[PDB]
């Protein structure tokens, strides 16, 4: 097999700039190399095959270059619908194999998260669990770290996020951690502490409250 | 037009087998090798192998000699693939695709059209409906300006649900998750923020629909006392 390693993984970027991204083979590919975009909800379309050549019907600001061992691909002028997932795939020999993948984010102001905590709602405990809700809302980049905090104390178990994708209007991502707890822990502790650090902010983002409050 | 069109999802429970299939409409369907890609979350695709299908020749990547059977019926423009022996590594997407180049010597091309992926999901776990919370402020803590409220999706499977916010006439400010294994078991959640001035003055109820076990909810989301 041959070996695709496409750099970056991820970039930024904002509608006019130019981009491009990189995809390395671990052997001789002579010069064929194909390109495709990968968008929600649309089949995936292909780019630029043969390392250079525009696929019919891709616009003109789509580019490839390379040869052997090294290629990039080049979006001139990007447009709104150009942020997507891009994939190389090498069309040079038996197995055919394809590199992991560039995500190409739209770029947006710093954002600060807002940040929400839930305590169980009652259905719930009357049922055995206890599971405490925490929304980090409308941020940007998508970095961030989320922590729980049980009376004072760092816990890691059992706690679930899960992000959604950049928004269609805005741009920003949003998170939401579950610690999820047997109703008999949750009633042998009282502070529950949800800590949010992000790059917006030197300090973390705490939101926390008292069983008995 | 040249189309692909994949048949739907399949549940599997482990070492079972299923055939997907791929009807090509639009072009000369035995002139084009039919390529099977493969695509688990977060693992780039890998190729798994391409039938001819005017000869009904077939090449196989080394990694899935054992795992999938391609095939093609001419008379119906449609290509199948069929995986045995299931396993959760064999959860997945899977897509057909036509090679760009017409011609049974172009084996390994690029590929020009593909279908919109088949879901495989393999697993033990049987069918469960979720347990639908609501999430309301911490006691008394009507913020600021604005207010989030959530709806907690819990232990159903398999996927999807799908939730909106009051019957879908309140639809900005929501945040919907993606849902996450929890041991066999999926769970989502959703949030939606608003003005302070619109709640608790006015009733909002979460909707979640879990198709799969023929639920319908509607959680209304009340103040904590």
């Amino acid at each position: 097999d041959i070996q695709m390693t496409q750099s970056p993984p991820y970039l930024a970027a904002s509608p006019g700039e130019t981009i491009t991204i990189n995809c390395r083979a671990s052997k001789s590919i002579r010069k064929y190399l194909a390109w495709y975009q990968e968008k929600p909800g649309k089949t995936n379309k292909l780019l630029i095959y043969s390392g250079s050549t525009l696929q019919f019907g891709i616009p003109s600001r789509f580019s490839g270059s390379g040869s052997g061992t090294e290629f990039t691909l080049t979006i001139s002028s990007l447009e709104p619908e150009d942020f997507a997932m891009y994939y190389c795939q090498q069309h040079n020999e038996y197995p055919l194999t394809f590199g992991a993948g560039t995500k190409l984010e739209l770029k947006r102001a710093d954002a600060a998260p807002t940040v929400s905590i839930f305590p169980p709602s009652s259905e719930q405990l009357t049922s055995g669990g206890a599971s405490v809700v925490c929304f980090l809302n409308n941020f940007y980049p998508k970095d961030i770290n989320v922590k729980w905090k049980i009376d004072g104390s760092e816990r890691q178990n059992g706690v679930l996020n899960s992000w959604t994708d950049q928004d269609s209007k805005d741009s920003t991502y949003s998170m939401s951690s579950t610690l999820t707890l047997t109703k008999d822990e949750y009633e042998r502790h009282n502070s529950y502490t949800c800590e949010a650090t992000h790059k917006t902010s030197t300090s973390p983002i705490v939101k926390s409250f008292n069983r008995n409050e | 037009e040249v189309q692909l069109q994949q048949s739907g999802t399949v549940l599997a429970r482990p070492g079972a087998s299923v055939k997907m299939s791929c009807k090509a409409s639009g072009y000369s369907f035995t002139s084009y090798w039919m390529h099977w890609v493969k695509q688990r979350p977060g693992q780039g695709l890998e190729w798994i192998g391409a039938v001819y299908p005017g000869n009904s020749d077939t090449s196989y990547n080394q990694k899935f000699k054992g795992k999938a059977k391609l095939t093609a019926v001419t008379s119906a423009s449609t290509a199948y693939m069929e995986l045995s022996s299931l396993t959760n590594e064999d959860s997945a997407v899977y897509y057909c695709s036509r090679s760009s180049l017409d011609g049974y010597y172009v084996k390994n091309w690029c590929f020009d059209v593909w279908g919109q992926g088949t879901t495989v999901t393999v697993s033990s776990a049987k069918t469960t409906a979720p347990s639908v919370y609501p999430l309301a402020p911490v006691c008394g803590d009507t913020t600021g300006s604005s207010v989030t409220l959530g709806c907690l999706v819990k232990g159903y499977f398999p996927e999807p649900v799908t939730l909106t916010w009051n019957s879908g006439s309140l639809s900005s400010g929501v945040h919907t998750f993606p849902a996450v294994l929890q041991s066999d078991l999926y769970t989502l959640s959703s949030s939606v923020t608003v003005t302070s001035s619109t709640r608790p003055s006015q009733s909002i109820t979460c909707n979640v629909a879990h198709p799969a076990s023929s639920t319908k909810v509607d959680k209304k989301i009340e103040p904590r006392g």
